[PDB]
C-alpha cells in the first residue's frame, strides 16, 4: 500500500492498515514519505 | 549554498571558476592574486568569490546513508 | 561614422564609436544589455531529486547556465521563434530545445554535476550549454553524496533580458567618454584639487589633453564614446553588436512603417 | 525617499537576496478511554458530516 | 458539478503557454488554474488549456467533453 | 562518558 | 502575488504599437505613444529630431516606471507636419546604424585577420 523510508536507513518500509511506524532493518520509529508521482513543472527564472 | 552561476550585478559567469579559484588558493597564491588570475576585474564580479560560503558541503555531511 | 576596435578577446570588444551622437551610443548600451534574443532552460519538469538543493534552487541555476544562441534570428531549422508565437501545442524542435539531466551518486565521495553532464536533444548546434572553462565543463551545477539522485527535463526557450536576466549575452557594458572633461559634463568633487585628486583614465591617452587657454567650447557635443562589450559566451561579442544594431534599426523601421 | 531603496531587478533575477520560506504543520491521532475517535484518512462526502 | 475541476492541464496558447497547473475553479467560459511555478494562479479560457489523461496523453476540450459524456 | 556516548549513538541499530 | 507578468514588457495585449494624435493646444503639434518602448527608442528619436531644423519642438516622457510606454511631442514649422519629420528622423537612423554595422563588420574582419 503506502511506502515510507527509514529516516535512518531510507529503506522502503510497506506500512499497513494500524500497525507501528518502526523500521525493519533500522528500528527508528520516524519515517517519511515518497515524492508524489504527480508531475513537477518548474520554470527557471 | 553552493556558488551562484553569474555574478549578481554584472552578470558574469562565476559558477565554471569556483574549483579553479581554490585550486589557485592551494598553490600559495593570494585571494587578490588568485582573483586577478581568474580574470575578475570588477570588484562587484570579485566579493562573490571572495565572500561565497560553501554551505552545500556541510548539508551533504547529514546524508541518511554512509 | 566609423568604429575602432582597439582590443578583441575570446568574451569581450574593445572599441571606439565615432561621429555619432550620445544618444545613440546609449541606445546601443541599452539594447545590447535588455534585448537581444538567447536561448536559456526556462521549463523544468524533475521526476527524481533526491539532492539537498531544493526544486527551484535547481530549476533557477539551470535557467542561468548559459546556452550557446549564435544565428537564433535565423528562420528555423537554423534558429529558434518563440513558442507563444510558434503553432506547436507546447513545443517543438521550431521553438524549443529539449536538455536532460540525469545523475545519480553510488560512489562514496561527492559527486559534482557540471554543465557538461547536461544532454542536448540533437537538431542543431543551438541550446548547447557553453563549456568555456579550461576543463570545459561549464558551470557547477550541483553536489551529490551516495544514493542522491537528479532526473530532470529542460525546455530552453527564446527571449531577452527584459522578461528574465537569464536571457542576457552581456555581462556589462564598459562606457566612457570625454576622459579630460573638456565639454565639463559633470563638477568633479574634491577637496583640495580635483585634477589631482581623480585618477585619470586609460581613454585618456586616445583623446588630446586640454589646451591651457583654450575657451570653454559650449556647441561641442560628445561625438567619441569608448565602449567595451563583455559577452557571457552564449553569443560572439561581434554578434553581439551586429545584432543589436539589427534590432535599433528594426524598431525604427516598426516605427515608419506605422506611421506611413 | 524616505528610508526607500531601489532594488536592480536583474540582480532579483540572478539570485539576489532570494530566501526559502519553510513551515510546519503537526497534527496526530487523538483517543479518550479505550475508544479511538480520529483517523487519518481521505474523508468522503458521503459518510463525513 | 464540473467535471474538469481537479484536473492536470497545461497551457495550450497564450503568453503563458508550456505551463502546468491544476484547475482549482471552474465557470462556464474560463477555468481558474493554479500553476505549479511560482505560487502562481491564473484564469485561463477552457479552450486554451490541454488536459492531462491517465495514460499521458494531452486532449483538447472538445476532446475532453466528448470523453466525458460517456457516450460510446 | 564520552567513549560511552559514542558507544550508544553507532550501535543505536542494534540497540533498538 | 501582485507581481505583474514579465511578458508584459514585450506583449501588446491588443494594445496599437503606435498612436499618433494632433495636439490642438498647440499648432502643427503632434503627441505619438509608443507602447512597450522606452528610453532605448525615445532619446535616439528625440535627438534626432532636434537635429531638424523644421523641428520646434520635440521632447518624451516615460509617465511611469510601471507602464512600458513612452509619449513623445513633436512640433514643427508650418510648412511640415510632425509626422513627416519623425519618418524622416526615423529613416536617418536607420541609415545611420547601417553605416555603424557595416563599419563594425568591416573593422571586426580587419582585426581578425590581424590576429590570424
Ligand atoms: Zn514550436
Amino acid at each position: 500500500t503506502m511506502i515510507y523510508l527509514c529516516a535512518d536507513c531510507g529503506a522502503r518500509n510497506t506500512i499497513q492498515a494500524k500497525e507501528v511506524i518502526r523500521c525493519r532493518e533500522c528500528g527508528h520509529r520516524v519515517m517519511y514519505k515518497m515524492r508524489t508521482k504527480r508531475m513537477v513543472q518548474f520554470e527557471a527564472r | 549554498m553552493i556558488i551562484p552561476i553569474r555574478c549578481f550585478s554584472c552578470g558574469k559567469v562565476i559558477g565554471d571558476k569556483w574549483d579553479t579559484y581554490l585550486t589557485l588558493l592551494q598553490e600559495d597564491n593570494t585571494e587578490g592574486e588568485a582573483l586577478d588570475k581568474l580574470g575578475l576585474q570588477r570588484y562587484c564580479c570579485r566579493r562573490m568569490i571572495l565572500t561565497h560560503v560553501d554551505l552545500i558541503e556541510k548539508l551533504l555531511c547529514y546524508n541518511p546513508l554512509s | 561614422t566609423h568604429i575602432t576596435i582597439r582590443n578583441i578577446s575570446k568574451n569581450s570588444v574593445d572599441f571606439v564609436l565615432t561621429n555619432t551622437s550620445l544618444a545613440v551610443a546609449n541606445s546601443l548600451r541599452r539594447v545590447v544589455l535588455a534585448e537581444i534574443p538567447t536561448v536559456a532552460i526556462d521549463l523544468v519538469e524533475i521526476n527524481v531529486n533526491t539532492s539537498v538543493m531544493p526544486d527551484e534552487f535547481l530549476a533557477h541555476r539551470l535557467g542561468m547556465i548559459p546556452l550557446d544562441s549564435s544565428n537564433i534570428d535565423e528562420p528555423p531549422p537554423v534558429g529558434l521563434e518563440y513558442t507563444r508565437n510558434c503553432d506547436c501545442d507546447q513545443y517543438c524542435p521550431k521553438c524549443s530545445v529539449e536538455l536532460f539531466l540525469n545523475a545519480k551518486c553510488t560512489g562514496e565521495g561527492t559527486m559534482e554535476i557540471y554543465a557538461r553532464d547536461l544532454v542536448v536533444s540533437s537538431n542543431s548546434s543551438l541550446g548547447h550549454p557553453i563549456l568555456a572553462d579550461p576543463k570545459s565543463r561549464g558551470p557547477l551545477i550541483c553536489k551529490l553524496r551516495k544514493e542522491q539522485e537528479i532526473s530532470l527535463r529542460c525546455i530552453a526557450k527564446k527571449g531577452i533580458a527584459k522578461e528574465h536576466a537569464k536571457w542576457s549575452p552581456t555581462s556589462a557594458v564598459a562606457f566612457e567618454y570625454d576622459p579630460w572633461n573638456k565639454l565639463q559634463h559633470t563638477d568633479y568633487w574634491f577637496e583640495n584639487d580635483a585634477d589631482a585628486e581623480w585618477p585619470k583614465s586609460k581613454n585618456a591617452d586616445w583623446e588630446e589633453p586640454p589646451r591651457e587657454g583654450e575657451p570653454f567650447n559650449f556647441q561641442e557635443e560628445p561625438r567619441r564614446f569608448y565602449m567595451d562589450v563583455e559577452s557571457v559566451g552564449s553569443i560572439p561579442p561581434n554578434e553581439i553588436m551586429v545584432q543589436g544594431l539589427r534590432i535599433l534599426q528594426e524598431k525604427l523601421a516598426v516605427l515608419v512603417r506605422d506611421l506611413d | 525617499q524616505e528610508d526607500s531603496i531601489i532594488m536592480n531587478q536583474a540582480s532579483i533575477d540572478r539570485g539576489l537576496f532570494r530566501s526559502i520560506f519553510y513551515r510546519t504543520y503537526t497534527d496526530q491521532e487523538k483517543k479518550i478511554g479505550m475508544t479511538v475517535m480520529e483517523e487519518f484518512e481521505r474523508p468522503v462526502r458521503s459518510t463525513t458530516l | 458539478r464540473d467535471k474538469a475541476i481537479g484536473a492536470t492541464v497545461r497551457i495550450r496558447r497564450g503568453p503563458m503557454k508550456g505551463l502546468l497547473g491544476v484547475i482549482k475553479d471552474t465557470t462556464d467560459a474560463n477555468a481558474r488554474v493554479e500553476l505549479h511555478t511560482g505560487n502562481k494562479m491564473v484564469t485561463i479560457p477552457k479552450e486554451n488549456l490541454l488536459y492531462t489523461t491517465k495514460t499521458g496523453e494531452l486532449i483538447s476540450y472538445t476532446e475532453f467533453i466528448e470523453r466525458s459524456r460517456g457516450i460510446r | 562518558l564520552g567513549a560511552t556516548n559514542r558507544e550508544l549513538i553507532n550501535n543505536r541499530a542494534a540497540n533498538r | 502575488m501582485n507581481q505583474p507578468e514579465r511578458y508584459e514588457l514585450i506583449e501588446l495585449m491588443g494594445l496599437p504599437k503606435v498612436t499618433y494624435e494632433l495636439d490642438s493646444k498647440s499648432p502643427n503639434a503632434a503627441v505619438v505613444t509608443l507602447e512597450k518602448e522606452d528610453h532605448t527608442l525615445a532619446n535616439m528619436l528625440a535627438n534626432q529630431l532636434l537635429s531638424d531644423e523644421r523641428v520646434l519642438f520635440a521632447g518624451y516622457k516615460v509617465p511611469h516606471p510601471l507602464n512600458h510606454n513612452f509619449i513623445l511631442r513633436v512640433q514643427t514649422v508650418e510648412d511640415c507636419s510632425p509626422k513627416q519629420v519623425i519618418v524622416d528622423a526615423a529613416k536617418s537612423l536607420i541609415t545611420h546604424l547601417e553605416e555603424i554595422k557595416v563599419n563594425f563588420m568591416r573593422e571586426w574582419e580587419l582585426k581578425m585577420i590581424s590576429v590570424e
